[PDB]
Parts: C-alpha cells; structure tokens; sequence
C-alpha cells in the first residue's frame, strides 16, 4: 500500500487516461462490454447517479 | 475454559468486506498507469493529421472549422453551377 | 444575381451565430467539463482516503 | 483506436432490412411501369 | 425516371452508416460511460 500510494500520487492520468490503456489494463471491462452488447440490454445499471444529463428534454 | 486466539486469524480473510473487492480493482490500474502525459503522440502527418492537429484538437474547439468546409464546398461547387446553369 | 446574395448573407449568418449560439454553447460545453474533471477527482480522492 | 464491437445487426433490426429490400424491389418492378415514359 | 441512382445507392448508404455507426461510435460512448462508472464506484 506504500507502493499504491507512491504510485498514486505521480501516475493519476485525471484528464489525460487513454481508454485503450483502460481496456488493455483489465479485460474484464471489456468482457462485460461484449456480454451486455450481445445480450441487447444497453442500460448500464446506476449511472444517471453520479453523472448529469444536461438535457434539453 | 480455555483462552481461544482471535487477534492473529486475518490471515484467512483481509480485514474489511466491502473494501476487499475494491482493493483488486484499485491496485492493479496503477502498474500500467501514465506518470505525466507519457506517449501523448501529438505529432503526426498521414496527409490529413496537420489538419486535425491544427483545427480538430481540443484547444480550440471552435466553429471555424465549419466555416471553412462550408467555404471550401462553395468553391468546389461554383465550377459546376458554371456547367450545369 | 439569382445565388450571391445568399453568398453574401452567409457571412452575416455566421456572425450572428458567433456573436449569440457560439458563447452560449462555449459554456455549456466547459460547465460540464468542469463538472467532470471535478466529479473524477473527488471519486479518487474519496477512493484513496478510503484506501489511507 | 478503433475496433469492431459485435451489436446485433440482423436478430433485432431484421424488419427493417426486408422493408428496405421490399421497397427497392417495388422500386425495380415499378421503374418500367409507374414512369410514363 | 433517374431513379437507378440515389434511391437504391442511398438504402445502401444508410445501411453501410448504421452498421458503422452501432457497431463503432455507440460502442466508444459506452466505453467511456463504463469506464467513468467504474474509477467512479
């Protein structure tokens, strides 16, 4: 945990994260992308939570 | 009647129970995470990545671009409204 | 002519849009970008508190 | 950059891919009739 | 009339722009959305 802190601290690409970096870090994102995209349930359950909408509706 | 041993037993489990799933899924991004801007590849040329760099990039973000596609179809249309009427 | 006066309102139209629509969604645009980058950034601040 | 993500493209919008082949086919048969010319 | 030109063209035009569409730009928006939801949670 000292080296996840001390990574942390000087490796945080806040606005600046590939998502192909993302994707290649952890398959399982990927996977689950796959899973609901054959599956045809599109909704990505809790994410109007956090995230707004700003809609014009 | 006997003395059981509680305080040494977290070797089976990792104290917590809701933070132990997070624990994997925050530990292992920052291996392969960008310490500052690492391979950003903002220098490119395939005949067309001047021009995204210039007017396509987040910087500016402007209408402009726009504008001059509109002003670029007018120019190529001229030569056939010629032909045509 | 039958088509350049249109040629020339264009201009004034683009200005019209640049002068009202362009800031206004200028705003909408860097509102939420704000609100993300900010939104991410407290998600990982909370995470490595909880982490500390 | 870029990858194919495979999205039902035929189970679900099959409807309206035989419409669309339908029309082009009335389309085709129609050309030599509905023209008057 | 000239109809063997843009009717039967433009079918394929919008099915060629569908598929591209759902099968690549849906899916980047849906990464990102997944992907914010996850460093997020």
């Amino acid at each position: 945990l000292q080296s996840t802190l001390d990574n942390i601290q000087s490796a945080r690409p806040f606005d600046e994260l590939t998502v192909d970096d993302l994707t290649k870090i952890k398959p399982e994102i990927d996977a689950k992308v796959e899973e609901m995209v054959k599956k045809g349930k599109w909704d990505v359950p809790g994410y109007k939570d956090r995230f707004g909408n700003l809609n014009v509706m | 009647v006997s003395t059981l041993i509680p305080p040494k037993v977290v070797s089976s489990k990792n104290i917590g129970s809701a933070p132990n799933a997070k624990r994997i899924a925050n530990v292992v991004h920052f291996y392969k995470s960008l310490p500052q801007g690492p391979a950003p590849a903002i220098k490119a040329n395939t005949r067309l990545a001047r021009y995204k760099a210039k007017y396509f990039d987040g910087d500016n973000a402007s209408g402009k671009p726009l504008w001059h596609f509109a002003l670029g179809i007018i120019a190529f249309g001229y030569s056939m409204e010629y032909y045509f009427h | 002519n039958d088509e350049s006066i249109l040629l020339l309102t264009f201009l004034g139209f683009t200005g019209l849009v640049a002068k009202y629509l362009a800031p206004a969604y200028k705003d909408f645009a860097d509102a939420r970008m704000k609100k993300v980058s900010d939104v991410l950034n407290a998600s990982r601040n909370k995470h490595v508190e909880a982490v500390k | 950059m870029l990858k194919r993500f495979p999205t039902p493209i035929l189970k679900v919008y099959w409807p309206f891919f035989v419409a669309g082949a339908a029309v082009y086919y009335g389309m085709s048969k129609a050309a030599d009739l509905s023209s008057n010319t | 009339f000239y109809f063997m030109n843009q009717l039967t063209y433009g079918f394929l035009l919008m099915i060629t722009l569908l598929i591209l569409f759902s099968q690549f730009f849906l899916p980047m928006i849906l990464r990102l959305y997944v992907s914010r939801l996850f460093i997020s949670k």
